[PDB]
RNA sequence: GCUCGCCGGAAGACCAAGGGUUCCUGUCCAACGUUAAUCGGGGCAGGGUGAGUCGACCCCUAAGGCGAGGCCGAAAGGCGUAGUCGAUGGGAAACAGGUUAAUAUUCCUGUACUUGGUGUUACUGCGAAGGGGGGACGGAGAAGGCUAUGUUGGCCGGGCGACGGUUGUCCCGGUUUAAGCGUGUAGGCUGGUUUUCCAGGCAAAUCCGGAAAAUCAAGGCUGAGGCGUGAUGACGAGGCACUACGGUGCUGAAGCAACAAAUGCCCUGCUUCCAGGAAAAGCCUCUAAGCAUCAGGUAACAUCAAAUCGUACCCCAAACCGACACGGUGGUCAGGUAGAGAAUACCAAGGCGCUUGAGAGAACUCGGGUGAAGGAACUAGGCAAAAUGGUGCCGUAACUUCGGGAGAAGGCACGCUGAUAUGUAGGUGAGGUCCCUCGCGGAUGGAGCUGAAAUCAGUCGAAGAUACCAGCUGGCUGCAACUGUUUAUUAAAAACACAGCACUGUGCAAACACGAAAGUGGACGUAUACGGUGUGACGCCUCCCGGUGCCGGAAGGUUAAUU
RNA sequence: AGGACCGAACCGACUAAUGAAAAAUUAGCGGAUGACUUGUGGCUGGGGGUGAAAGGCCAAUCAAACCGGGAGAUAGCU
């Protein structure tokens, strides 16, 4: 049982990319940016409540931040957690 | 028996094996085993405290019974076994009550021999009893110095002690060194000589053998530089000084016993 | 030719890392000194 | 794109460590790239790392670390008990195919497995900080059984030749398929089952150990591979539709047999040797306190569960350690022909041509090739080169510690073809036939397959161990017995070490060593042991105690604090 | 059987000629079942360690490491 408030905080964004699109189309799997602390179960819960859609399974991974250079000064982008969430057969997501 | 090995290589030429067939060809009694890791002759500070120790073969520790307290229960000798931890051979015995122990194998002992500890026990080889009960003139081994402690004198492959006298609460032992020593007469002792008496006839025959026995090589003080040893330095081979340890103390002759607490027990020093 | 530095992360950490430094008085002192100086990377710790 | 060349026990493929975006795409060429650069491991932007079963975490411990109390220490702190950490070791579980520009045992497809809860009905002794078993272990050697893998034939598809021949004993390609489940084999280990008692296993034990007694000779454990299923599937040479020339979608034959065969597996086995070969948990089992008709245990079945972190890419290197796009770096994989071979040569798969080129064809330098006659005359010195170089057989001195010396020396044979023998000796081994406690069984049987070595006869060349590969040999002699070790980076030796020898200390709270100490090593050793010193295999051997040391003595002389 | 023999890997470094290289190269060379070699982790600390002993090695540094401090040591010398 995850708290409503917690759930709302979990899910950061949808991730747009070719791969993501492919996943959506073929495998019925949505690619989300989620909180770095968000566990799989929590993510699933969030998905179910907040998008109103049955979840088969969630795979997560941590994306490491790229090191960049703004002019002369070096600086690193933040790490962030990506989640492939596979929706059950016949579940169409808006 | 001793066996001079045929010189099919140098390093085998001068080898003499001591091959006893009556030893157990097999894995030892595992309950009585325990771990025994190597020091490298280095103490808790991590410094080398005794030179020339290092390496050699992994060895288990056989838990030998030197206290020898199963009084009245007769044991029977199951087998003789190789112990890597000592010059003697050990013997796995089986008490009538079902317990097993390792003991130092004495001279005549073999599989099937019955042995017994206690005041009542028969004065025969391998039997153990207080030195007030043991007849004067007898050869004993595995001799306790303090009653109840466990055998400390005469444990090595072909050693034994003579009980020369029993004067009241003490008995006088003629130790293998030649030292005559008073010992409390209630101290325990095992009848006969300890076993593996042709141990001294073995000759390693190569450098490697020594190494296998965990003995690193020994450099001569005279081969060193003066900063290292008192004997060091000299152009060519010089040695114009009285022999001494690496720490400057005389080596040829200078006595080093300082124990004034046990001077009373020493009847006569060895010669 | 086998050069002197042959990196190993665990070894580095155990040797020089924060916790090791903390463990002893001299280590602590070193840390303090570093802090005083204004070091950004107080220890080897990543 | 087509040729050419190089690596191929790597200059290929996959990891660890280390790095940390170098990966992929688009885009830009100032700088960086030893030249140019449209290219890049460079700049900028975007994308990319998907796990119950791989690894970490986790449970367990080794060396070792920390260490409540504690012992010790001016202080700081040292050592260490209980404990708790610490892998490089022990501990549950996944395979095949398909897919991305870039991930995959992680996605998808198929087919699996594991150990937890929870609930069940069925049963009914459960229970640990304890007991026992197990885990649990060395070197070498030898086979035998296997597979990986390869070769040939069969089969299936395609081919009929840019130049003489090529419808055949011809040419090219393919002929692949897992874990799991079932079977429990080659083979290895052990005698089982029941009963009774017992000073043992810190207490108890129905467990282990020990005693008896009965009765049956098969009982159990282990075990590669094969076979079956998994699989009416998947993959499949290449054909056929579309084409953003990147590829996408459909389709799909055969898919067998024999022989050879590992250093891999059975094997943590067996045999043997002495130098005598981790630990703890998981796992099995036994009970105690306990609880007692409850919990807990095992039984299947249902359901839920398996979080977290790593996953790109380089990894003998242009990405790690070397200031550089410059030598070092642990593991795994190991095709063909020749060969003893992981050597060597040429190749496969795959990967590269080393980020300045173009000419010229002087001296001189580097790295190679050949050289008349002579053959060490060179030189400090045959330094360097040259030479020797294989298998089999014959043959082989002094001296010797009887092992050696010895590959001593020195010689002969060596290709190809045919025959012996349309392929032998051997190896393997199908049908058939017989037996049978019935199976992965035993006999007999020899088809097919594979296959040296030799002899005889012929034959070609200047030359047959034809290339690469691959000892120079002998004689006298110093030193050190020997194998070893050493001045990282001018010294590898006659130096150090060595087995052996001798002296000497040391009686165990050992001498000695590290420690203001506690303590630790010596050693869980005990004089056939340990320390120190010298000598240095083996053989034959090996006067002086005045000096300086050490040992013993203590009559006298001298002699501190103290008084 | 073997600190046995010939010989790749692997470990080394006797001879030779020659910055890519602050010790390498190519050609030969020694050991190659052991007193072998190697990965990972651990321990020993500066008059201290370790040393089959060369004053060797202890982070390209060694007859006393490096870093900071006493410290502007002292310098009848340049």
């Amino acid at each position: 049982m995850i708290r409503e408030e917690r759930l709302l905080k979990v899910l950061r964004a949808p991730h747009v990319s070719e791969k993501a699109s492919t996943a959506m189309e073929k495998s019925n799997t949505i690619v989300l940016k989620v909180a770095k602390d968000a566990t799989k179960a929590e993510i699933k819960a969030a998905v179910q409540k907040l998008f109103e859609v049955e979840v088969e399974v969630v795979n997560t991974l941590v994306v490491k931040g790229k090191v960049k250079r703004h002019g002369q000064r070096i600086g690193r982008r933040s790490d962030w957690k990506k989640a492939y969430v596979t929706l059950k057969e016949g579940q169409n997501l808006d | 028996a001793v066996v001079k090995c045929k010189p099919t290589s140098p390093g085998r030429r001068h080898v003499v094996k001591v091959v006893n067939p009556e030893l157990h060809k097999g894995k030892p009694f595992a309950p009585l085993l325990e771990k025994n890791s190597k020091s490298g002759g280095r103490n808790n500070n991590g410094r080398i405290t005794t030179r020339h120790i290092g390496g050699g073969h992994k060895q288990a520790y056989r838990i030998v019974d030197f206290k020898r307290n199963k009084d009245g229960i007769p044991a029977v000798v199951e087998r003789l076994e190789y112990d890597p931890n000592r010059s003697a051979n050990i013997a796995l015995v089986l008490y009538k009550d079902g317990e097993r122990r390792y003991i130092l194998a004495p001279k005549g002992l073999k599989a099937g021999d019955q042995i017994q500890s206690g005041v009542d026990a028969a004065i025969k080889p391998g039997n153990t009893l207080p030195m007030r009960n043991i007849p004067v003139g007898s050869t004993v081994h595995n001799v306790e110095m303090k009653p109840g402690k466990g055998g400390q004198l005469a444990r090595s492959a072909g050693t034994y002690v003579q009980i020369v006298a029993r004067d009241g609460a003490y008995v006088t032992l003629r130790l293998r060194s030649g030292e005559m020593r008073k010992v409390e007469a209630d101290c325990r002792a095992t009848l006969g000589e300890v076993g593996n008496a042709e141990h001294m006839l073995r000759v390693l025959g190569k450098a490697g053998a020594a190494r296998w026995r965990g003995v690193r090589p020994t450099v001569r003080g005279t081969a060193m530089n003066p900063v290292d040893h008192p004997h060091g330095g000299g152009e060519g081979r010089n040695f114009g000084k009285h022999p001494v340890t690496p720490w400057g103390v005389q080596t040829k002759g200078k006595k080093t016993r300082s124990n004034k607490r046990t001077d009373k027990f020493i009847v006569r020093r060895r010669s | 030719m086998k050069r002197t530095f042959q990196p190993s992360v665990l070894k580095r950490n155990r040797s020089h890392g924060f916790r090791a430094r903390m463990a002893t008085k001299n280590g602590r002192q070193v840390l303090a000194r570093r802090r005083a100086k204004g070091r950004a990377r107080l220890t080897v710790s990543k």
